[PDB]
RNA sequence: CUCUUACUUUUAACCAGUGAAAUUGACCUGCCCGUGAAGAGGCGGGCAUAACACAGCAAGACGAGAAGACCCUAUGGAGCUUU
RNA sequence: CUCCGCAUAAGCCUGCGUCAGAUUAAAACGAACUGACAAUUAACAGCCCAAUAUCUACAAUCAACCAACAAGUCAUUAUUACCCUCACUGUCAACCCAACACAGGCAUGCUCAUAAGGAAAGGUUAAAAAAAGUAAAAGGAACUCGGCAAAUCUUACCCCG
RNA sequence: GCUAAACCUAGCCCCAAACCCACUCCACCUUACUACCAGACAACCUUAGCCAAACCAUUUACCCAAAUAAAGUAUAGGCGAUAGAAAUUGAAACCUGGCGCAAUAGAUAUAGUACCGCAAGGGAAAGAUGAAAAAUUAUAACCAAGCAUAAUAUAGCAAGGACUAACCCCUAUACCUUCUGCAUAAUGAAUUAACUAGAAAUAACUUUGCAAGGAGAGCCAAAGCUAAGACCCCCGAAACCAGACGAGCUACCUAAGAACAGCUAAAAGAGCACACCCGUCUAUGUAGCAAAAUAGUGGGAAGAUUUAUAGGUAGAGGCGACAAACCUA
């Protein structure tokens, strides 16, 4: 969609939002943030993962990751590493103070072992079936990928087809019989359109 | 920065890529060869060493060709290697006088020449030098075949060479169709210049003409995938029967 | 003083310039003497709209649909699904010759066809 | 104005990295190696400056002679003008004759 | 707009419909003709010396009789050779800057993260 | 159709037909007073008034009596931060008059009654902001700015 | 600022409620002491059981002593403006009330004595799984002597006296996030009875302006 | 013109709004005589002298403006004419 | 006051329409500034024409008398071919060329003093100097290089062309 | 106290290495970015000149494909300035580096964009919080000129000696440049910040090495030879030449258009007189409304008139009822 500037600074607010536009106007040119390069296969933190904070005020505490920002190697843990800010402030009302999480680098959190709730290092390994999963280094235990709600806000289980939603049986029905005819030719036969005039040859150059 | 190859080598690199790669080897070697033209507007020394009159010492001497300008109209005639001389002169042959621009133009004549191999007469614009070269070669047909490309200095002359070479290569019967004895006599006269027909077709062609000729030879309609897939299907079925 | 950067459209220039420039719409006829326009019926495109009565396909698909791998259609797949069964049936029977390739659906020349694959002479 | 109000970040220099620790090694390759290789063969850089020194005019002349054909058209034009200006400056201008 | 994501789904559905239909026509065109493109075209060198893919247009008279078509120049004269070199050298400078800058970034990156030696 | 090469027509040739048209039109509310039978559309530039007549009748089965079209010039006066003109795209406006005496009025696509859901909302964040504002009272002038949190 | 950007998976994590689930109205004349009773006790017991589910090692009897320590330490943080420690002792609903009006003022608060031991008057919990979180509120009756002396921005005495303690009878409401493993009991708000005696008058005199009337308008009785 | 006068408008001056330009080594920037690179606010001998606005004037600041167009110089140019 | 004005051509290209903006207009809270939304709808105008051969001495001026020279803007026929229909584009404005929201430049039609279009004075005071006008006793070029200017409105002559 | 100040990145420079680059659909040589009609038009052709010779007129280095050496030798040349070989000789060659720049620097570049010109063409300026802005009552402060807090008291290059004391007393003709000589009423400079100007051979000297030998083939040598150190600026013309771009202004011309009321005479390169064209005289204006105008007064106004549109003639030229006019102020 939006073609971001070459050195756009990603933040907590998603790009293209109202807050982001005010913080990052089209004419802004700030110093780039040096981000350690991590490959997609090397990345091992996902939404819903339980990690332990290593540095900060909440060192040693465990929480659930609610958002991951790959452009900054950021993980957001709900209710941890939080500072307090006023929200909904007006001229007459001072506002409401709420805890606000601060982003944490991937090196500032450590994934926890499901068997023993302690931080541990993990490596990407393939199982017998061939699936790629995360394996704890010290214990050799498979850490399943957490089940996080889909980004489109649609639950397949709690889904009811609407008046304009094709049913599964009709959608998956195979009515295509392969043939050496174009779409135009098949429609002419289907609708009974008859054309006897022949197309004259033309010069292409 | 710097180029990987020198600029003057860019033309030769292009001959190793693209359609020029697929040109015949014998034709490409002809372009690469650059022989020194026979001196026409300058007198060669004739010796590699000469004793300098002043110091009485043996000094190496070299022949530096005079630059020659060939007008485009020269390509429709046979000037015998002559051309316009674009140069400077000193007034009254005194180096202390003015340096003036001088152009020397050959005296052009219109003459009619008959080619025994081609059995045709051509009205070709020639100079007095061209007549002497033909006289020394004992005929126009000998002159065209004997004279190298760098000495002909005429696209028409090279085109005449290709026509004669093709007839000799093919033993073309269109030369006097009703006189088989006379046709064989002329071919026997010029049998020393006979070359294979494959090489004769590329004689005298420019780079652009050769590329166009090569493109036409390689120009063919793509084979429909229906025919290709039929061949694979038929072959695979036969192999299946053998295993059974 | 003229704006070189602005797009050159039919709204700029004298009366002759404005009437000659168009907006990309295709012509549907020609002008005869007296500036009379003759509209050719065949040059006007015809919208081939099918009957949608009793149609079970809707603009959207229910999310309870199993995910399927994407396999783009190629010439090899089309040949196998459409032509291979016809050739294999005749091969076993022993009646197969290159002369009858037109029986299996091969078209040696696109000339004489209402819809020519190359050069294309039909709209989308 | 014109002077910074805060100290610059400290300079951390690794005096014992691989480049500084092994600097000067093999500089006596000719003396201690039966003169098979001259020490000037260790110099890495422009092809027209390996084992050779000169003023600006001599460098411009040498570079044009060695890699002039490989230079870009704009770069070559500036080099040709530089030689012309340096020729006039050195051979015609100055305090001493 | 109520539920703006509905428009995106429809556009994707129609774009997929164009893709599926085009694949069937492209596959059929290869089988019957072998041509990779429905519209005829050829490689030409324009008046500026650049190699371009000239798409053929439909006409009612042959090309040699076309007054407007034959006013175009599909050949480059010798004076265009120098500008091709200058444009080629311009691209060389741009690519050289891009490659050299990437090496600068990597060296800066190692200073920030010295553990990336491996 | 747009962005396609129309097949060339020679006298006595076949009818030109389009099977999957890519012309997309949007019904727009007129900005000025119009007759009851007049319907306004925004159509692509490549779309002629002849196509729109066949477009509406062929697809929507709407009887059409007359079509008039015009080209609207989008504004090119805006300047970004670089002082570079921003061009609002030009669009073609088409006016369609219904055939058999039919009248069309643009409907109200955002009724106020439907925009108010009777069902209550249970948003924790929205409720917290509303509850705290009402629960907290304004400063008493007789207190003279003294904090009221302390019970002493 | 009211609502974050729409269609975001991340949501604001609240650490406390905005108000009291069921306000405890103290009986009239309770200060003089210094069927329905069973129903209130039974309702309190049910909420205590749910609290004991999340925290098995929890005792109601030990809470008033624990609540007293939290109350004293929370107010002592105002003397030195130790906002870092205050957040761990009071909820986010209580923090603006305590600190907004004393940002540019000096507060000298002290604890002298406890006239009567603290009694837990009500223990209640919110509706289960409001947004995946369950909160428990405990109201503690405190009748202690305190000393307050507030100074304005220029160090001049503004309210109270530094050496004269006075009796204070207030009902402090505490709150804890049961679902949060790291949650703890923190002060939430205070309940001011309608029958509570008025506070001591301030030192300075205040003028309350009348309506500002436009020339077209006229004053009315 | 002798020989000027009266009135009106604009400008003007004051009040309110907006707000240029050439210029400017630093200036705490007087008069007379003498002196001096030969015509002094700045030097010598005298005289005068609380501070600071506003409106006029054009004797001076060799006033501002344009590296004098006149003159000469340059082995500096150019146009034109010619035995 | 009315120098105009309305319209077309040319040029320009959304540049005083609505709403939300208190950003400015050489002052000023309306808007010519910002964002968003609207708009100019063809009959007028532009965009034209099968071939080959052939034809075309006699102006215009109220075109009739009359008198001209500088000697002039307007025309077909024969044969063959041809059954078809109303598309496309311009349409807004207080506008263009002059660095300007310039006392300048700017084609034609109509109105010939107006039915259309506009405001010389921010308020005050009523000094000099300066600018633009009106009036003047008696004299009437005594001014000055010169009747310049103003007023009045005229006679004779010379030089050069 | 304001105004401001401060920053470290964006990127860039020079090398190495390696031989780059074109097309989703649609449109694009006609008035480019324009679906659809009779072409036959087609490329080649010595650079000059500034400049040096203290003028200038012959002449005056310009990569031509192996580093070095032969050698600045043979040779050429108003035998002047200066130009300058060859035979022969014959080496090394591992991309990913920096005693390179850090927002007036480094590319012009955030960009060939804004803007300027009819066109060719010319060509900018700038940014700066933090881990987090889903922490914005945040990230303290101090620093140029300019001001404000805070106008001024006889007298004088504004200072010095001083003094109880700012002044009063005494002493003192700014600076640079240029000159026989400048306070000079000679030059330059309002002021602040940043930027802005000495590049090298020949010998010689000094300090090491080795020594009738020196030097890592060539060269020098009757104490020499090898190596190092150490000496040679900046801005400015009027011009000249080559190749492009310009007749939308103006000069003249071509094709086809338009305008000229009323009166006199009725014949008119005729008279009076609007529109219109021109610009005689005077005043105003002179950074103006205007890089040539306003007001009045004037010349012409059926003609060698005025004027709209398109086209033509281009700098060694055009064009010119010759004013050395005019050819985009
Ligand atoms: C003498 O006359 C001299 N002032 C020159 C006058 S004309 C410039
Ligand atoms: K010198
Ligand atoms: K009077
Ligand atoms: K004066
Ligand atoms: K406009
Ligand atoms: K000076
Ligand atoms: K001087
Ligand atoms: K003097
Ligand atoms: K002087
Ligand atoms: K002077
Ligand atoms: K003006
Ligand atoms: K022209
Ligand atoms: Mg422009
Ligand atoms: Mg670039
Ligand atoms: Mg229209
Ligand atoms: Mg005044
Ligand atoms: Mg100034
Ligand atoms: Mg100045
Ligand atoms: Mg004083
Ligand atoms: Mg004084
Ligand atoms: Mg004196
Ligand atoms: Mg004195
Ligand atoms: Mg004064
Ligand atoms: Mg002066
Ligand atoms: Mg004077
Ligand atoms: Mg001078
Ligand atoms: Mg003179
Ligand atoms: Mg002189
Ligand atoms: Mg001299
Ligand atoms: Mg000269
Ligand atoms: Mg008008
Ligand atoms: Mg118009
Ligand atoms: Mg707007
Ligand atoms: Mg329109
Ligand atoms: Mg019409
Ligand atoms: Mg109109
Ligand atoms: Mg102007
Ligand atoms: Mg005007
Ligand atoms: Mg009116
Ligand atoms: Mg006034
Ligand atoms: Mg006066
Ligand atoms: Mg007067
Ligand atoms: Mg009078
Ligand atoms: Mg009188
Ligand atoms: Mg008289
Ligand atoms: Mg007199
Ligand atoms: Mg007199
Ligand atoms: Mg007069
Ligand atoms: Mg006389
Ligand atoms: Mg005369
Ligand atoms: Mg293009
Ligand atoms: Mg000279
Ligand atoms: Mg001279
Ligand atoms: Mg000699
Ligand atoms: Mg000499
Ligand atoms: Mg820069
Ligand atoms: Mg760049
Ligand atoms: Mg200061
Ligand atoms: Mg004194
Ligand atoms: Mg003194
Ligand atoms: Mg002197
Ligand atoms: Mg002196
Ligand atoms: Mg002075
Ligand atoms: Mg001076
Ligand atoms: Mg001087
Ligand atoms: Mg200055
Ligand atoms: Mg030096
Ligand atoms: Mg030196
Ligand atoms: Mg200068
Ligand atoms: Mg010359
Ligand atoms: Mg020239
Ligand atoms: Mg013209
Ligand atoms: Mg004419
Ligand atoms: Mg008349
Ligand atoms: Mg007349
Ligand atoms: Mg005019
Ligand atoms: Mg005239
Ligand atoms: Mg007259
Ligand atoms: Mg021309
Ligand atoms: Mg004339
Ligand atoms: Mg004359
Ligand atoms: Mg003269």
């Amino acid at each position: 969609k939006v073609t971001l500037p070459p050195h756009y600074r990603y933040g907590m607010s998603p790009p293209g939002s109202v807050a982001d536009k005010r913080k990052n106007p089209p004419w802004i040119r700030r110093r780039p943030v040096v981000v350690e390069p991590i490959s997609d296969e090397d990345w091992y933190l996902f939404c819903g993962d339980t990690v332990e904070i290593l540095e900060g005020k909440d060192a040693g505490k465990q929480g659930k990751v609610v958002q991951v920002i790959r452009q900054r190697n950021w993980v957001v843990v709900g209710g941890l590493n939080t500072h307090y800010r006023y929200i909904g402030k007006t001229m007459d009302y001072r506002g409401t103070m709420i805890p606000s999480e601060a982003p944490l680098l991937h090196r500032q959190v450590k994934l926890v072992d499901p068997m023993d709730r302690k931080p541990t290092e993990i490596e990407w390994r393939f199982t017998e079936a061939g699936e790629r999963v995360r394996v704890s280094t010290r214990s050799g235990r498979i850490i399943p990928k957490p089940e996080f709600p889909r980004a489109d806000g649609i639950v397949p289980e709690t889904w009811i087809d609407g008046p304009k939603d094709t049913s599964v049986e009709d959608a998956l029905e195979r009515t295509y019989v392969p043939c050496l005819k174009t779409l135009q030719e098949e429609v002419m036969e289907a609708m009974g359109i008859k054309e006897t005039r022949k197309y004259k040859k033309v010069y292409w150059y | 920065p710097l180029h990987k190859y020198p600029v003057w080598l860019w033309k030769r690199l292009q001959l190793r890529e693209g359609i020029c790669s697929r040109l015949p080897g014998h034709y490409l070697r002809s372009l690469e060869e650059e022989r020194t033209p026979t001196p026409v507007h300058y007198r060669p020394h004739g010796a590699k060493f000469k004793i300098n009159p002043k110091n009485g010492q043996r000094e190496r001497v070299e022949d530096v060709p005079i630059p020659i300008y060939f007008p485009p109209e020269s390509q429709r005639g046979l000037w015998g290697g002559e051309g316009w001389i674009l140069g400077q002169i000193y007034a009254n042959n005194d180096k202390l006088s003015k340096r003036l621009k001088k152009v020397w133009k050959p005296q052009l004549f219109e003459r009619e020449f008959y080619s025994e191999i081609l059995d045709k007469k051509f009205t070709v614009t020639v100079t007095m030098r061209t007549l002497d070269l033909i006289d020394e070669a004992y005929g126009l047909d000998f002159y065209i075949l004997k004279t190298p490309k760098e000495d002909l200095c005429s696209k028409f002359g090279m085109d005449l060479k290709r026509g004669m070479l093709l007839r000799l290569a093919r033993q073309d019967p269109q030369l006097h169709p009703e006189d088989p004895e006379r046709r064989a006599a002329i071919y026997d006269k010029y049998k020393e210049f006979a070359i294979p027909e494959e090489e004769a077709e590329w004689v005298g062609l420019t780079l652009e003409e050769a590329i166009e000729k090569q493109r036409l030879l390689e120009e063919k309609d793509p084979v429909p995938l229906f025919k290709i897939y039929v061949a694979e299907l038929i072959q695979q079925l036969q192999q299946q029967a053998l295993s059974e | 003083g003229a704006d070189r950067m602005s797009k050159w459209t039919s709204k700029r220039g004298p009366r002759s310039f404005r009437g000659r420039k168009g907006r990309g719409a295709k012509g549907i006829g020609f002008l005869t003497s007296g500036w009379r326009f003759v509209q050719i019926k065949e040059m006007v495109p015809e919208f081939v709209v099918p009957d949608l009565t009793g149609f079970k396909l809707k603009p959207y698909v229910s999310y309870l649909a199993p995910e399927s791998e994407e396999t783009p259609l190629t010439a090899a797949q089309l040949f196998s699904e459409a032509v291979a069964p016809a050739i294999e049936k005749d091969f076993k029977d022993g009646t197969f010759d290159p002369d009858n390739l037109e029986k299996y659906g091969f078209e040696p020349t696109q000339e004489g066809k209402l819809f020519q694959l190359y050069p294309r002479n039909f709209l989308r | 104005i014109g002077i910074r109000l805060t100290l610059p970040p400290p300079k951390v220099v690794d005096r014992w990295n691989e480049k500084r620790a092994m600097f000067g090694v093999y500089d006596n390759i000719g003396i201690l190696g039966n003169f098979e290789k001259h020490p000037k063969e260790l110099i890495r850089g422009p092809i027209w400056l390996r084992g050779w020194k000169g003023n600006e005019l001599q460098r411009c002349i040498r570079k044009r002679k060695m890699v002039g054909s490989r230079m870009f058209a704009d770069d070559l034009h500036n080099l040709n003008k530089r030689i012309r200006y340096l020729y006039k400056h050195f051979n015609r201008h100055g305090k001493f004759r | 707009m109520p539920s703006p994501e509905r428009l995106d789904k429809v556009v994707d559905s129609m774009d997929a419909l164009d893709k599926v239909v085009q694949e069937r026509e492209d596959a059929l065109r290869l089988l019957q003709t072998g041509q990779e493109r429905a519209r005829p075209g050829a490689w030409r060198r324009d008046i500026f010396g650049r190699i371009i893919w000239h798409k053929f247009k439909q006409w009612v008279i042959p090309w040699h009789l076309n007054k407007r078509y034959n006013r175009k120049r599909f050949f480059a004269l010798p004076y265009v050779d120098h500008f091709l070199r200058l444009e080629r050298e311009k691209r060389a400078r741009i690519k050289a800057r891009k490659e050299n800058l990437e090496r600068k970034k990597a060296k800066i990156l190692l200073k920030k993260f010295p553990h990336l030696a491996e | 159709a747009r962005n396609v090469v129309y097949p060339l027509y020679r006298l006595g040739g076949p009818q030109l037909r389009v099977f999957r048209t890519n012309f997309f039109i949007q019904l727009v509310r007129p900005g000025v007073a119009q007759p009851e039978d007049t319907v306004q559309f925004r159509i692509p530039m490549e779309m002629t008034r002849v196509d729109l007549r066949n477009y509406l009748e062929g697809i929507y089965n709407v009887p059409v009596a007359a079509v008039r079209t015009r080209v609207q010039h989008g504004s090119n006066k805006r300047r970004d931060h670089r002082n570079v003109r921003i061009k609002k795209p030009d669009y073609k406006v088409a006016y369609v008059q219904l055939a058999h005496g039919q009248t069309f009025t643009f409907p109200d696509l955002f009724p106020e009654k439907d925009e108010s859901p009777e069902g209550s909302a249970a948003d924790d964040l929205y409720s917290m902001l509303e509850e705290e504002r009402q629960q907290r009272q304004s400063s008493d002038p007789r207190r003279g700015g003294v904090p009221s949190w302390f019970g002493l | 600022l009211v609502i974050p950007p729409e269609k975001s998976d991340r949501s604001i994590h609240l650490a406390c409620t905005a108000g009291i689930f069921d306000a405890y109205v103290p009986p009239e004349g309770d200060a003089r002491i210094s069927t329905e009773r069973m129903k209130k006790t039974m309702a309190s017991q049910v909420s205590i059981r749910r609290i004991k589910d999340y925290d098995a090692n929890f005792k109601i009897k030990d809470f008033p002593e624990k609540a007293k320590d939290i109350f004293i330490e929370a107010h002592l943080c105002l003397n030195n403006s130790d906002h870092d420690r205050l957040h761990t002792l009071v909820t986010e609903h209580c923090f603006p009330d305590m600190t907004w009006d004393i940002k540019y003022k000096t507060v000298r608060w002290s604890f002298v004595e406890s006239l009567e031991p603290s009694h837990v008057v009500q223990v209640r919990c919110s509706s289960m799984m409001n947004q995946g979180n369950v909160y428990g509120q405990i109201t503690v009756r405190m009748h202690t002597r305190q000393t307050l002396a507030i100074y304005d921005r220029f160090g001049r005495l503004m309210y109270g006296q530094e050496d004269v303690p006075k009796d204070v009878l207030e009902y402090v409401v505490f709150e804890k996030q049961l679902t949060n493993p790291y949650g703890s009991w923190r002060m939430h708000t205070k309940i001011v009875p309608p029958w509570a005696p008025p506070k001591q008058p301030i030192l300075k005199t205040v003028m309350i302006p009348g309506p500002q009337l436009k020339p077209e308008e006229e004053y009315e009785e």
